């Protein structure tokens, strides 16, 4: 399972199980470039979020019901959606993943 | 140690 591999491989589930996580299969620069695209509000009302003009290749990792540390279990879902990231700093880079649409 | 930009990258980027 790609999700099981990448979550422990990326130090996300090496010390516990995370309920959900999203991976974007695009170049780093292409994702950083979203910080100057469609400005929209974040879920918390904050206004430093931006939506990508185009859909992107992503894989959603969701923990099944039979998942318990130390044996996490994820269901893998591949799709193409617009990503929403919060940006901050200089360079104005993405610091948080807000959502996919 | 790790910046928020670096953490976001390692957690969500699979280019």
């Amino acid at each position: 399972n790609y999700c099981n591999q990448m979550m422990k491989s990326r130090n996300l589930t090496k010390d516990r199980c995370k309920p959900v996580n999203t991976f974007v299969h695009e170049s780093l620069a292409d994702v950083q470039a979203v910080c100057s695209q469609k400005n929209v509000a974040c879920k918390n009302g904050q206004t430093n979020c931006y939506q990508s003009y185009s859909t992107m290749s992503i894989t959603d990792c969701r923990e099944t019901g039979s998942s318990k540390y130390p044996n996490c279990a994820y269901k893998t879902t591949q799709a193409n959606k617009h990503i929403i990231v919060a940006c901050e700093g200089n360079p104005y880079v993405p610091v948080h993943f807000d959502a996919s649409v | 140690k790790e910046t928020a930009a670096a953490k976001l990258e390692r957690q969500h980027l699979d280019s």
